[PDB]
């Protein structure tokens, strides 16, 4: 035997209020897309920003 | 998970206490229109609500 | 690395408590602004993470 | 935290009536000067004297 599989459960997180105008919470499907200095492209749900 | 529901409910209770406290504090001040607050739950989208 | 994530998560919990503690102790410091820190897992892309 | 400081505030003291010819109050920021039992230079805000 061996284990081989990738899976993520995309249920909406238990949503909490924080008041700051740079705390952004997602619902439903997907991620929003970020870019790095070297031009790399990525999708994340991390909602805290500056 | 009702942990989030209960913490959110305590935040809501505390805010309601704050607003009622402010109604009372400036109670005697002329032209002071009284304030109210409103409550809601965030889309549930599950078996859970969210609080 | 399970042991590594165990120790580092314990330290992360300690850090969260310690931001709590420096907040609480300073709650009498006039005008003081409270703090918070962010968490992340060394998600090397493998399954989910490594620590 | 550190705690380092004690301060005695010098806001008003409501001035009240007793009637003794040797009772005094200092309106505004003044003080009295005294020597101690042998000379130590002291200052005081007490208003009673005989």
């Amino acid at each position: 035997v061996k284990v081989a599989g990738i899976t993520q459960d995309f249920t909406d997180g238990t949503t909490t209020n924080t008041g700051r105008g740079l705390d952004v919470a997602i619902s439903q499907n997907g991620f929003f897309r970020l870019v790095d200095s070297n031009g790399s492209v990525f999708y994340s749900r991390n909602g805290q920003f500056k | 998970m009702s942990f989030s529901q209960a913490v959110s409910g305590l935040n809501a209770a505390a805010t309601n206490l704050d607003v009622i406290g402010n109604n009372i504090a400036n109670s005697a001040t002329y032209g002071f229109k009284s304030g109210t607050a409103s409550f809601a739950d965030m889309f549930a989208g599950s078996k859970v609500g969210l609080g």
